RNA sequence: AAACUCCAGUUGACACAAAAUAGACUACGAAAGUGGCUUUAACAUAUCUGAACACACAAUAGCUAAGACCCAAACUGGGAUUAGAUACCCCACUAUGCUUAGCCCUAAACCUCAACAGUUAAAUCAACAAAACUGCUCGCCAGAACACUACGAGCCACAGCUUAAAACUCAAAGGACCUGGCGGUGCUUCAUAUCCCUCUAGAGGAGCCUGUUCUGUAAUCGAUAAACCCCGAUCAACCUCACCACCUCUUGCUCAGCCUAUAUACCGCCAUCUUCAGCAAACCCUGAUGAAGGCUACAAAGUAAGCGCAAGUACCCACGUAAAGACGUUAGGUCAAGGUGUAGCCCAUGAGGUGGCAAGAAAUGGGCUACAUUUUCUACCCCAGAAAACUACGAUAGCCCUUAUGAAACUUAAGGGUCGAAGGUGGAUUUAGC
């Protein structure tokens, strides 16, 4: 830093609001234009014919 | 009736004095005008109001004082260019009283839409037919999509449950147009259980229609008050003389978060800050006075001086 | 000079507050508690057990009365924070923490281990904790919740404490452990075109091309976070066609037919992690033969066919790039490639004909051409001459004409003329490359 030199020495707020105002209301404006559960089983208890057959 | 918000204070604060010119962004009813001719009767004042009824309320009260108050219309991003035609472009004002919100004459008239408990029709705009093309309440809400509508109640309105009532106002808009402030009521207190209705309470612990939020949400992105009030302060400040007493009221935290920043230089989502708060407190009116106006209950006073 | 100042620094005087180091000790007391110094008094019992209530105690908080008040500090006030903050953060200050005399009688009052006596051999033992038990005695318990509740009674307690149910309700509640998931989860090492910075060219702004969305239309369908969006299409003027309207046919090109429903019944072919290295038959051993687990190379229970990786092969090498890439994940995509299970239509949800739809108020993805001087035009294919800001750069757009293909072209493509627009190198954000 010492070694340095230093030389001679001496859009839209929309945005901000958070919602684009002004393609919404472009967007209404045309419209304007146009204008004129289930149950689910316990996996224990699945029932299994492996014995039956 | 409805007295002045916080009358008491915005007088105090300002100090109106001879010799000290001052402007008004927000006329409306005018009470608080009136109240500011009244302690000094020697002011300099202007006046301006979007409402063009308003405007002619201050031009019927211009006969009481012919020069000490001037009526001026239009919104706050036109207010530098109707005031630069006066040609005050550094304008010394003493100090500029920025009023929010709905006036009581707007809201308290059914015709107007803003109230939801009468029957008026969907309209919602302060502006008066000054610009009979601006959208109204109404067109919002049948062309905007669920997505673009939940946007703006979920901000504007605060509303926790933005996708059920964007929902319920697109399948409404379909079955029959959404024209009156009744029926945008039922559709938006239909997206609850019929118990939902009036569950919710006020700050105050009242409970309040369901749908409340709803209608201040649409009200906001109608009339684009958010964006007109970053605008329309940053103009004070260029209008504002310096050691100038600047002081709003914000009706509602949403809109105290601009004017709670702007005065602190804060970034709205490094230079000197330049404002002096004299009146830092932002408090509620006299509980005494919010029973008596409970309209005004949630009036955030934020005072400044240029610097 | 002067006096004033809440204030700060050095020095001195200074308490009814609290007791560094020792204390890495593990003592004392029935427990609660007890850790500055001195002194006095003083720590029951020569069987054991023995109380919600008898007898006597019992942290902190709290009550009554009188004092002390350095510091801390409920509440409260102020300052921030926040969508809200009657919180967390900052400042101020009170009850209170202290002393005295009375109360109050509660603690996760917990070694969560009742007192006494005995054993270490048996089975060591549900699990965890804290090795497993025997004798003896008192206290206590009997599904969860209701319920530290109601009523009764007692109490200096009166918004209190102790003792303490029932009705209605439920098929669980609960204890310990394991796995998975998740953590605004710890540590260490990490990613190579890679998570961030760094490097180059871009996207995000303009016009156009094209996809999708939305809207529109009498007028398809599917894809649609990564892993959809010039995607099925290496492609829609008719046809293609599955769509809409109208008309027509009925054993029908078919020993019929269906682009009808279901991709959450499937085959088939694939996406994705994968820019991975693991999957696992069959055995064996451990945990008491519990769910589970199985590695140490100076090795301590693992052995493993097979699949994948790897190897090999393709392309110009052994490099690189392709190809390959298991199991499993997303009931991922496709019933509209074809086939097909189940269900449905059979004068119609089938078949044929004619005409017609596919637009843009808009939003958005990808791409193309630009914004120019490292450029524009011509010659040349690198030793040139001109151009160079409202006649410049810039449309592959619009409009008009011609040509090509075709039966059919305001419509598709090519060319010419006319026209000369936005655009002046693009915010957050974002793609690709060793
Ligand atoms: N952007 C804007 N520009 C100008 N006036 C506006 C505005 N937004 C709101 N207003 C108006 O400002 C007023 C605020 S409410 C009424 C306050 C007024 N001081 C009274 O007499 O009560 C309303 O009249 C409203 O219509
Ligand atoms: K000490
Ligand atoms: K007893
Ligand atoms: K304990
Ligand atoms: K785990
Ligand atoms: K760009
Ligand atoms: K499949
Ligand atoms: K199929
Ligand atoms: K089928
Ligand atoms: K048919
Ligand atoms: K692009
Ligand atoms: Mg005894
Ligand atoms: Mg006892
Ligand atoms: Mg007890
Ligand atoms: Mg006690
Ligand atoms: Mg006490
Ligand atoms: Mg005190
Ligand atoms: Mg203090
Ligand atoms: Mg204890
Ligand atoms: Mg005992
Ligand atoms: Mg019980
Ligand atoms: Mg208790
Ligand atoms: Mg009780
Ligand atoms: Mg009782
Ligand atoms: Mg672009
Ligand atoms: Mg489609
Ligand atoms: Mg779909
Ligand atoms: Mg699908
Ligand atoms: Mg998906
Ligand atoms: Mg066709
Ligand atoms: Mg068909
Ligand atoms: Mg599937
Ligand atoms: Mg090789
Ligand atoms: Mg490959
Ligand atoms: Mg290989
Ligand atoms: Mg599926
Ligand atoms: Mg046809
Ligand atoms: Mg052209
Ligand atoms: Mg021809
Ligand atoms: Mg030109």
């Amino acid at each position: 830093l010492a070694v340095a030199d230093f030389g001679p020495r001496d859009t839209t707020s929309s945005s901000l609001c958070g919602i684009d105002h002004e393609a919404l209301n472009k967007q209404i404006m045309e419209y304007k234009r146009r204008k004129d559960g289930r149950k689910r089983a316990k996996p224990r208890l699945e029932q299994d014919s492996s014995l039956k057959s | 009736l409805h007295i002045p918000v916080m009358v008491d204070e915005v007088v105090h604060c300002l100090s109106p004095q001879k010799g000290q010119i001052f402007l008004d962004m927000t006329f409306g009813s005018g009470g608080h005008t009136k109240a500011i001719l009244q302690k000094e009767s020697d002011i300099v004042l202007y006046a301006l109001d979007r409402d063009p009824t308003a405007y002619a309320l201050a031009e019927h009260l211009s006969e009481l004082y012919p020069k000490q108050i001037r009526a001026m219309l239009g919104q706050f991003s036109q207010a530098e260019a109707l005031l630069m035609k006066a040609g005050v472009q550094p304008g010394t004002f003493d100090g500029v009283l920025m009023d929010l919100g709905c006036s009581s004459m707007q809201l308290d008239t059914p015709e107007r839409g803003f109230s939801l408990r009468k029957d008026g029709p969907l309209d919602m705009r302060m502006d008066g037919g000054r610009y009979p093309d601006m959208p109204t309440a109404a067109d919002v809400v049948n062309a905007l999509d669920q997505q673009a509508l939940a946007s703006i109640l979920r901000t504007y309105g605060e509303e926790k449950h933005a996708k059920k009532i964007a929902s319920a106002i697109v399948q409404a808009r379909s079955i029959y147009p959404i024209t009156r402030t009744q029926q945008l009521a039922s559709i938006v207190a239909g997206a609850f259980p019929p118990s939902a209705i009036y569950t919710r309470k006020d700050l105050l612990q009242r409970s309040t229609h369901i749908a409340t939020k709803t209608f201040q949400a649409l009200r906001i992105f109608v009339n684009n008050e958010l964006n007109e009030l970053y605008t329309g302060l940053k103009t004070a400040q260029k209008f504002l003389r310096p050691g100038g007493r600047l002081v709003a009221l914000s009706f509602h935290s949403l809109e105290d978060r601009i004017v709670k920043r702007f005065l602190l230089g804060i970034s709205m989502t490094r230079a000197p800050l330049m404002w002096e708060l004299i009146h830092k407190k932002v408090l509620s009116p006299q509980d005494q006075d919010v029973q008596d106006n409970p309209r005004g209950r949630s009036a955030k006073l934020r005072a400044a001086i240029k610097l």
